[PDB]
């Protein structure tokens, strides 16, 4: 019905298509940051989700913080002893553009433990502005999942839940996540889910949708299998942790398949 | 930074504060700035500011208000519009006696569709469509304005804010607290107001919730599951010449724009086609 935007619902795909690419962080940019790393970046990721189930944010939230982020260093410098602060400052953005009930600024400063004023929090609230000139509505891995989701029959709550899992886990490794769009980690992520639970495909009528055979999206899967494979030995456990429970049906603690 | 505007007169106030008509100094651009007083030591940029400007930034049709500039301060932010002379509200009530042309009407029903057509077709929703947030220019044109209850939604679309649009406008799914809404509210709003340019008195003017709920079921018929299916299973559900002037082709794509059902309710995409706007013209208004 209605909530399916039938009449819309292919401007919108082209359109958040066009937009992920002007909405895209520079793939190299973090050899060009002399003081921060890919590992530091992960640090600050999975402190992100921890922070988005302490306050229940949606998903969402947490996705569009990333994309602040990404392109935030994309353009400054910044000093490890600051990471934070931009972090911090994107997911209250973040909550700001996506939440009903956004977390104050002061729950923002409670959470960097005060390593940071809120002098400074709503000052880099400020500069993360003026560097992205406001752009903030990024298309996410997860507005192609939604849709992606729509070609199921019948529907799968493991499937959906264990797409995101994947999805999440790309957000904290710049290497090699940030060479590949949304949309197609969002299509790696949705293949890769189905077969793990069900044996299935990426199906056609999301190849006449999207222009993306199993073939163009080979390379991604492969990233991004590993990942998975490897999963319970990252240094970062957040979003196991979070998707070990009955909200996400605990697809974490799945087996993944062998190939 | 505004070193270059010179302001003329106060305009209105929103959500932010105050809204003046200024002229640029040194190119003679008349323009209307929304002056947004920035929490510094408090709760910072608000949201509504963060959503009206990153939508707008998007958003360059015709019909949609254009933002032209965003100047920031340490303390105020200004945004930048083009002027337009005035609101359809005060254009209504400046013509509650001579009345509104019916191809005038036509052409403003017609560019309100182009414009939130647009925004339908970028995932934005508007939630605040009323008179007074459309601007009319003195060569015929009309634009959706006020994007600070706006909304970027994904497909398909989750639980929003509750508290959107104005009383008067507000969609029953949105009264009777549906738990999901889409772009069929925008529509609602849209069927409200071509009612309004044709009777110059808003349709459905409540006092309460509840009025305003038994004020649509009188005049479009009390909702049944023959024409609603689901109405009786919506959460707070409980036990014609409504526009004289105004032509076969006119009636119809009303009834489709006040559809109960908001999956039976006409996309604005599809009312774009309706037999109405077959002759349609661009008049000027007269003001
Ligand atoms: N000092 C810190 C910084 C981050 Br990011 C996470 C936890 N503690
Ligand atoms: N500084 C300013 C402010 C307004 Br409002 C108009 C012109 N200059
Ligand atoms: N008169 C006006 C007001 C706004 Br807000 C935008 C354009 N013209």
């Amino acid at each position: 019905g209605v909530n399916e935007v039938p009449d819309y619902h292919e401007d919108i795909h082209t359109y958040l298509r066009e937009m992920e690419v002007k909405c895209k962080p520079k793939v190299g940019y973090m050899k060009k940051q002399p003081d921060i790393t890919n590992s530091m970046r992960a640090i600050l990721v999975d402190w992100l989700v921890e922070v988005g189930e302490e306050y229940k944010l949606q998903n969402e939230t947490l996705h569009l913080a990333v994309n602040y982020i990404d392109r935030f260093l994309s353009s400054m410098s910044v000093l490890r002893g600051k990471l934070q602060l931009v972090g911090t400052a994107a997911m209250l953005l973040a909550s700001k553009f996506e939440e009903i009930y956004p977390p104050e600024v002061a729950e923002f400063v409670y959470i960097t433990d005060d390593t940071y004023t809120k002098k400074q929090v709503l000052r880099m609230e400020h500069l993360v502005l003026k560097v992205l000139a406001f752009d903030l509505a990024a298309p996410t891995i997860n507005q192609f999942l939604t849709q992606y989701f729509l070609h199921q029959q019948p529907a799968n709550c493991k499937v959906e839940s264990l797409a995101m899992f994947l999805g999440e886990l790309s957000l904290i490794d710049a290497d090699p996540y940030l060479k590949y769009l949304p949309s197609v980690i969002a299509a790696a992520a949705f293949h890769l889910a189905l077969y793990t639970v069900t044996g299935q495909s990426w199906p056609e009528s999301l190849v006449q949708k999207t222009g993306y055979t199993l073939e163009t999206l080979k390379p991604c899967l492969l990233d991004l299998h590993q990942t998975y494979l490897r999963a319970p030995q990252h240094a970062q456990q957040s979003i196991r942790e979070k998707y070990k429970n009955s909200k996400y049906h605990g697809v974490s603690l799945l087996n993944p398949p062998e190939t | 930074s505004m070193e270059n505007f010179q302001k003329v007169e106060k305009i209105g106030e929103g959500t932010y504060g105050v809204v003046y008509k200024a002229r640029n100094k040194l190119t003679g651009e008349v323009v209307a700035l929304k002056k947004i007083r920035l929490d510094t030591e408090t709760e910072g940029v608000p949201s509504t500011a963060i959503r009206e400007i990153s939508l707008l930034k998007e958003l360059n049709h015709p019909n949609i208000v254009k933002l032209l500039d965003v100047i920031h301060t340490e303390n105020k932010l200004y945004l930048v519009f083009e002027f337009l002379h005035q609101d359809l509200k005060k254009f209504m009530d400046a013509s509650a006696l001579t009345g509104i042309p019916l191809p005038l009407i036509k052409s403003y029903l017609f560019q309100l569709l182009q414009g939130l057509a647009f925004c339908h077709s970028h995932r934005v929703l508007h939630r605040d469509l009323k008179p007074q947030n459309l601007l009319i220019n003195t060569e015929g044109a009309i634009k959706l304005a006020d994007f600070g209850l706006a909304r970027a939604f994904g497909v398909p679309v989750r639980t929003y804010t509750h508290e959107v649009v104005t009383l008067w406008y507000r969609a029953p799914e949105i009264l009777l607290g549906c738990k999901y809404y889409s772009t069929a509210v925008d529509i609602w709003s849209l069927g409200c107001i071509f009612a309004e340019m044709v009777t110059r008195r808003a349709l459905f003017p409540g006092d309460s919730e509840i009025d305003q709920l038994f004020r649509i079921f009188r005049t479009l018929g009390t909702p049944d599951e023959v024409v609603w299916p689901g109405v009786t299973s919506m959460p707070d559900y409980k036990p014609s010449k409504v526009v004289p002037p105004l032509d076969e082709d006119g009636r119809s794509l009303l009834s489709q724009m006040l559809h109960y059902d908001p999956n039976k309710r006409i996309s604005a995409k599809a009312a774009l086609a309706h037999p109405f706007f077959q002759d349609v013209t661009k008049p000027v208004p007269h003001l």
